[PDB]
């Protein structure tokens, strides 16, 4: 709960949760790379193309 | 204000290293022990709330 | 006296409706007007338009 002053403008609250957000990328053959994302109490729910 | 592009290209710089030390290095780095991490500085979850 | 000898023929038929479904009313496959299903306060979009 936040509580902040009055502003005539339309406003925005910018909350960052920090997380540890970790790639680890193995390339393990000639031409190929591969990765895995860990995101941790704010999990990726995407996996988009 | 207006923008267009004509033509982008990719640079890249290569290190001249000998065949024999780049290779070696190549193979120590296809195991799966000496795979390659990174974390994000700013590592959070972004959220707007009006 | 001139005036005495026109030929008029009607306008064009010119249906107008809406389209088939309602097609073009609510846009999609546009990026900048991508319309979001999201969470209580996950912040993700769980639409993704291409």
């Amino acid at each position: 709960n936040f509580e902040v002053d009055p502003m005539d403008e339309s406003t925005l609250l910018y909350v960052v949760f920090e997380v540890f957000d970790v790639v680890r990328v193995h390339q393990p053959h000639r031409g190929v790379i591969e990765a895995v994302y860990l995101r941790t109490p704010f999990s990726a729910g995407n996996a988009t193309t | 204000a207006s923008i267009s592009f004509t033509s982008i290209n990719l640079y890249a710089t290569f290190f001249p290293m000998a065949h024999n030390t780049a290779s070696t290095l190549e193979a120590m780095l296809r195991n799966d022990t000496n795979d390659q991490s990174f974390n994000d500085y700013l590592s959070a979850a972004n959220m707007l709330y009006p | 006296e001139i005036n005495l000898v026109q030929q008029s023929m009607p306008n064009r038929p010119n249906y107008i409706g809406f389209r088939d479904n309602f097609i073009g009313l609510m846009y999609y496959n546009s990026t900048g007007n991508m319309g979001v299903l999201a969470g209580q306060a996950s912040q993700l979009n769980a639409v993704v338009d291409l």
